[PDB]
């Protein structure tokens, strides 16, 4: 079952103010019209592969980051279990952090692990009707940044009528965010999907000739 | 604040097991550094040793380990010898500043201290930060004589000896080597 | 951190006796180097080796097929058994751990400890 994601999943990719201007960037971003798997038993233990895209419409409480869940290897299990969010890394207990929780709406969430840094961003846009992802293009803000480190190559979804949830893989391609007025990222153009979309990228624009 | 442990600690990692004591968020205030009488080489690169006071940088790491007299000078960035190749590797982009002191009080016994080994050969050349902690054989010429350990196959470790009879280019000389990026 | 030892005595040649390295304090893997063996008066050789997370059994050639090593993660020790004894393999053996404190990915504090010395005397 593949569902195709039309625009979304763009995150701030650095922790810098721009402002109108069109900045080119190169990080693991989500392509543009990619197969997402849609999940309607429902939780097979999926690989990480550098940064999966988590998009999911309360039935879902969790996701458990780990090598294989023993007792052998640290695990990271992200559960909203109270009234806010906690973190567990432990097994024997290295870490652990409480924060504001991350809870028709939109959840969306990605997730990424380079160089001992955990990186988690969200959004939370509204839809009513479902298209099941919708066309929209609205960014991703941070979270937190978490200095853990485990080596992390699996991840399973911690949950509690079928209930939906799409996972899409991230790669390394470069896109050219277009920055607001304010600040805020509103379009955004592939430099690897189109050959149109090609010259969006090397003309520094958003229009053509 | 946030050092003082890792300098002045009684017992330091060896080289193949170098420590990777990670430290942040209190003022470095670098006055106890720089300006000690126990001090013998103080070699920053990319970073001047005066003006690190009133800089501010991130994710400051602080190796450790042991080494001898004639060895000090392949921790440089570069400098292929024998404990740069397969042991300890600087990347050529260092932002650094290795701390090479003395130590022939301390890592010294009576009949030679034996706690401070090395890792002689090995079939890999390393990467920069990379830590070979594994002891697997390493064949010494193309040879099947896998199991029997006596020629042509080498247990990689091998131990220093330090005996305080010994002249100054093998006295073990305690590094440190602070990292540190933006 | 300490390290124990047992298995030392003065037995008879072409007997047998049991090595043990044992470990206490506080640690994360402890990860083996092996025994090392060292003739009275001469360098210590690598007699038994390869006892990491993927290893291999290393036996040096002097008592190649005659001695065994043994992982035991009860107590993180080791037990080297010993077979038709002779007096080349008179010596104070030790045992090496590398110990570790590193619960962290990152900070890999890991000092490196050695024993005390077992005296293995056999003779014909
Ligand atoms: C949630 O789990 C944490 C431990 O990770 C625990 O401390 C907390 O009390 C739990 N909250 C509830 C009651 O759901
Ligand atoms: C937890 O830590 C102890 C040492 O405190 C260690 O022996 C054990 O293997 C570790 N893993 C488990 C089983 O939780
Ligand atoms: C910026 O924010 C202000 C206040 O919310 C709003 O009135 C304005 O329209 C925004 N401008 C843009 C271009 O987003
Ligand atoms: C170690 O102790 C000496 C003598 O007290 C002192 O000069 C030196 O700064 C200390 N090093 C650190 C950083 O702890």
């Amino acid at each position: 079952a593949y569902t195709n994601s039309f625009t979304r999943g763009v995150y701030y990719p650095d922790k810098v103010f721009r402002s109108s201007v069109l900045h080119s960037t190169q990080d693991l971003f989500l392509p543009f019209f990619s197969n997402v798997t849609w999940f309607h038993f429902d939780n097979p233990v999926l690989p990480f592969n550098d940064g999966v895209y988590f998009a999911s419409t309360n039935i879902i409480r969790g996701w458990i980051f780990g090598t294989t869940l023993d007792s052998k290897t640290q695990s990271l299990l992200i559960v909203n279990n109270a009234t806010n969010v906690v973190i567990k890394v432990c097994e024997n207990c290295t870490f652990e952090y409480v924060s504001q929780p991350f809870l028709k709406n939109l959840r969306e969430f990605v997730f990424k692990n380079i160089d001992g840094y955990f990186k988690i961003y969200s959004k939370h846009t509204p839809i009513n009707l479902v298209r099941d992802l919708p066309q929209g293009f609205s960014a991703l803000e941070p979270l937190v940044d978490l200095p853990i480190g485990i080596n992390i190559t699996r991840f399973q979804t911690l949950l509690a009528g079928a209930a939906a949830y799409y996972v899409g893989y991230l790669q390394p391609r470069t896109f050219l965010l277009k920055y607001n007025e304010n600040g805020t990222i509103t379009d955004a153009v592939d430099c690897a999907l189109d050959p149109l979309s090609e010259t969006k990228c090397t003309l520094k624009s958003f229009t053509v000739e | 604040c946030p050092f003082g442990e890792v300098f002045n600690a009684t017992r330091f990692a060896s080289v193949y097991a170098w420590n990777r004591k990670r430290i942040s968020n209190c003022v470095a205030d670098y006055s106890v550094l720089y300006n000690s009488a126990s001090f013998s080489t103080f070699k920053c690169y990319g970073v001047s040793p005066t003006k690190l006071n009133d800089l501010c940088f991130t994710n400051v790491y602080a190796d450790s380990f042991v080494i001898r007299g004639d060895e000090v000078r392949q921790i440089a960035p570069g400098q292929t010898g024998k404990i740069a190749d397969y042991n300890y590797k600087l990347p050529d982009d260092f932002t650094g500043c290795v701390i090479a002191w003395n130590s022939n009080n301390l890592d010294s016994k009576v009949g030679g201290n034996y706690n401070y080994l090395y890792r002689l050969f090995r079939k890999s050349n390393l990467k920069p930060f990379e830590r070979d902690i594994s002891t697997e054989i390493y064949q010494a010429g193309s040879t099947p004589c896998n199991g029997v350990e006596g020629f042509n196959c080498y247990f990689p470790l091998q131990s220093y000896g330090f005996q305080p009879t010994n002249g100054v280019g093998y006295q073990p000389y305690r590094v440190v080597v602070l990292s540190f990026e933006l | 951190v300490q390290l124990v030892e047992s298995g030392g005595g003065s037995v008879q040649a072409g007997g047998s006796l049991r090595l043990s390295c044992a470990a206490s304090g506080k640690f994360s893997h402890l990860v083996f180097l092996g025994w090392f063996r060292q003739a009275p008066g001469k360098e210590r050789e690598g007699v038994a080796a390869g006892l990491g997370a993927y290893e291999s059994g290393y036996y040096a050639d002097s008592v190649k097929g005659r001695f065994t090593v043994s992982l035991d993660n009860a107590e993180n020790t080791v037990y080297l058994q010993m077979n038709s004894l002779k007096p080349e393999d008179t010596a104070l053996y030790y045992c090496a751990a590398l110990v570790v404190l590193s619960r962290d990915n990152t900070e890999f504090i890991a000092h490196n400890y050695w024993g005390q010395g077992t005296q293995v005397t056999v003779s014909s």
